């Protein structure tokens, strides 16, 4: 296997696949709702839904980093969500911006990152990017 | 600082390379370990402290964080081995393997096969936490290659199999360059002659050879002056590592009885006379060391581990008082048993039961419930066990049956659990543990260090008096309360700094009588 490096986080139902990373979308999905969903665990053992997202350091700092854009502009929101290990939430953050910066909670044991939504017509989506920061 | 050199183990003849087991296949032996009870320990109360892995762990960094122990720094022998620079973990999807035009694709419930041209070509399993563990490669109806994956997101690793049996496995670098080969037929591991820089000798004749010499090479080039050793008491012996450590630094030899149950004392004479300090999970283990080898009976000490990962017991916040009846399925079914548990939670309308299954393969499950619904039908009346959520509304009962194959399914389970009942002769050692951390009181037929009789639990002499037993924490609050305040302040007496403060204060103490002579 050649596998593929790369330390971006893409995609992975008028939803386009035109490109491993870039993914066309048409609106069908409410204001308030999840367009999409990334989770650092499995929600059970069986699913095939794998996790996408890097396991994360307690007491950290991190920054979060949508590489997309939204026709309707300022519509597609980014929430993060961190649990801990009964998978109870611990906390929750929504940004407008494209960038964000959280510190992973010292009670959190898993995490999910969802696009949701405004008024979304359309959107091109390239990738999310976590990287440590201080 | 202090440095600690864990015992992770597979379960093989090679034991310096950790099992790789299917997501299904999983199992429950004790993973949660006298080391990691440590660990955490310097984390909170913030101490400087680092991990020494001389095992081959490609999925090292789900198992430290499932552990709650990711946050410490390690060094690793085979991440040397195998140049592996970075910790970076990106988490491999299928979709950029990748694969030839031609492979289909078919989604078992358990893995994924891949068909080229109608023949098989590959099975694609997972690990319990859902990254790509591991691929299997067919070559017509023959396996002939096996990838191992790194939980960082590259092929760690490759078995080769000739006659469909193991017969070489090479150790990749990220670059995927193998760099040594391991023979597996009895017979030794060869360095890759482009990567000569970073092996002294050109060749090996058994693994711990390799493993012995970057181990070493750390701890006399790396280590700060004056440390710390927490070495966990290996199966055989010790001379493998004690005599390695730095000629001025405290060793403490630590030993868990789920791992060194089974020793002769003889053969420890060499490793518990070097040791500055030694630890037992187990008091009549320390009092059998006390008494074979008089001469240092001071320095050993008793210390029981607490699984932290526990939160206290939210059993307050429930009308339902709900009761975990474990069943080790290894023992086959006993009827009796199993049958007084299920005539007490007939009886007392307002109690649900959980009965956790361990040690048990899909169809044996089958078999606890067909057995429960058998003595439910032929001595009781299943109508009673209709929980109140759904009669009080008008099907679903007050009693269920869950396969423990985690120990992170049995910690969801004791969350709002009320009451722990293990009837085995011998009760899952995780359990115990596990029960004591969550502060939840337990019933056993045979005495131990985690329960102690009238005040964590009930001792029975026979599953006759279960009942007895039961009712002494089920009925009140007050029996119950004084029990999660006798486990809190003995969660609290092993898990502080109060600990650390011990183990300086007896190291103090062991130099007081070297003096004396």
């Amino acid at each position: 296997m050649k596998i593929q490096k790369h330390k971006e986080i893409y995609w992975g139902s008028t939803i386009i696949f035109h490109s491993p990373d870039q993914v066309y979308f048409e609106n069908l999905i409410a204001s308030g709702q999840t367009i999409h969903e990334w989770s650092s665990s499995w929600n059970y053992q069986g699913d095939r839904q794998v996790p996408s997202l890097p396991l994360l350091k307690r007491g950290r700092s991190y920054s979060l980093t949508r590489d997309m854009t939204s026709y309707p502009s300022e519509s597609v929101f980014l929430k993060l969500i961190f649990f801990d290990r009964y998978n109870r939430e611990v906390s929750n953050h929504v940004e407008r911006s494209d960038k964000m910066t959280f510190t992973y909670p010292e009670e959190a044991y898993s995490y999910k990152v969802q696009l949701l939504s405004a008024g979304v017509e359309s959107f091109e989506f390239h990738c999310l990017r976590i990287e440590e920061i201080l | 600082m202090y440095y600690f050199i864990p015992s992770w183990s597979g379960s093989g003849k090679r034991v310096w390379h950790r099992d790789i087991i299917p997501w299904y296949r999983s199992m429950q032996r004790l993973e949660f370990d006298d080391t990691i009870h440590q660990i955490r320990i310097f984390h909170s109360e913030n101490l400087p402290v680092k991990l020494l892995l001389q095992a081959y762990m490609p999925h090292a960094r789900y198992f430290l964080h499932r552990q709650d122990i990711f946050e410490t720094e390690y060094y690793s022998v085979f991440d040397e081995i195998q140049a592996v620079e970075s910790n970076d973990m990106q988490v491999l999807q299928i979709k950029d393997l990748e694969w030839e035009d031609d492979c289909e694709f078919i989604y078992t419930p358990f893995l994924i096969i891949v068909r080229r041209q109608g023949q098989l070509y590959a099975h694609v399993e997972f690990g319990v936490e859902g990254f790509i563990s591991f691929i299997k490669f067919f070559k017509d109806d023959q396996l002939e290659k096996l990838n191992i994956f790194d939980d960082r997101g590259f092929v760690s690793s490759i078995v080769y199999y000739e006659d469909g049996q193991e017969v070489c496995q090479d150790y990749l670098n990220p670059n995927g360059d193998w760099r040594i080969r391991e023979y597996l037929k009895f017979s030794h591991v060869v360095v890759n002659p482009v990567f000569s820089r970073d092996f002294d000798k050109l060749e090996y004749e058994c693994m711990p050879d390799l493993i012995l010499e970057k181990l070493g090479y750390y701890i006399s080039h790396n280590v700060e002056e004056d440390s710390r050793f927490v070495v966990a008491a290996q199966p055989f012996t010790n001379q493998g590592v004690l005599d390695l450590l730095p000629q001025h630094s405290h060793s403490i030899l630590s030993f868990f009885h789920e791992r060194n149950q089974a020793s002769n004392i003889e053969n420890l004479k060499a490793d518990l006379e070097y040791a500055d300090l030694v630890l037992t999970d187990r008091m009549d283990f320390k009092e059998t060391l006390q008494n074979y080898f008089p001469l240092q009976a001071e320095k050993i000490h008793y210390l029981s581990p607490f699984d932290t990962r526990l939160q206290l017991g939210k059993s307050q916040q429930r009308h339902e008082s709900k009761i975990f009846y474990q069943i080790d399925l290894s023992e086959l079914l006993n009827d009796y048993a199993i049958f007084k548990v299920l005539f007490y939670v007939a009886q007392h309308p307002d109690t649900e039961l959980v009965i956790g299954v361990y040690n048990a393969w899909q169809e044996g499950i089958k078999q606890v419930e067909n057995k429960v619904e058998e003595l439910i039908s032929d001595y009781l009346d299943l109508k009673d066990f209709i929980k109140k959520s759904f009669k009080n509304n008008q099907l679903e009962y007050r009693f269920r049956i869950r396969n423990i194959t985690d120990e992170l399914s049995l910690i969801q389970e004791l969350d709002d659990t009320r009451l722990i009942i293990d009837l085995s002769q011998q009760p899952n050692l995780y359990t115990q543990i596990a029960g004591i951390s969550a502060g939840i009181p337990q019933i056993n037929l045979v005495a131990s260090d985690y329960v102690t009789h009238l005040q964590n639990g009930y001792i029975l002499d026979s599953i006759s008096q279960l009942a007895v037993a039961a009712d002494y924490y089920l009925q009140g609050l007050k029996n119950w309360n004084q029990a999660l305040i006798y486990s809190i302040e003995k969660i609290k007496l092993n898990t502080g700094h109060q600990v650390i403060k011990r183990w300086e204060k007896w190291l103090k103490e062991a130099i007081d009588e070297k003096v004396d002579k």
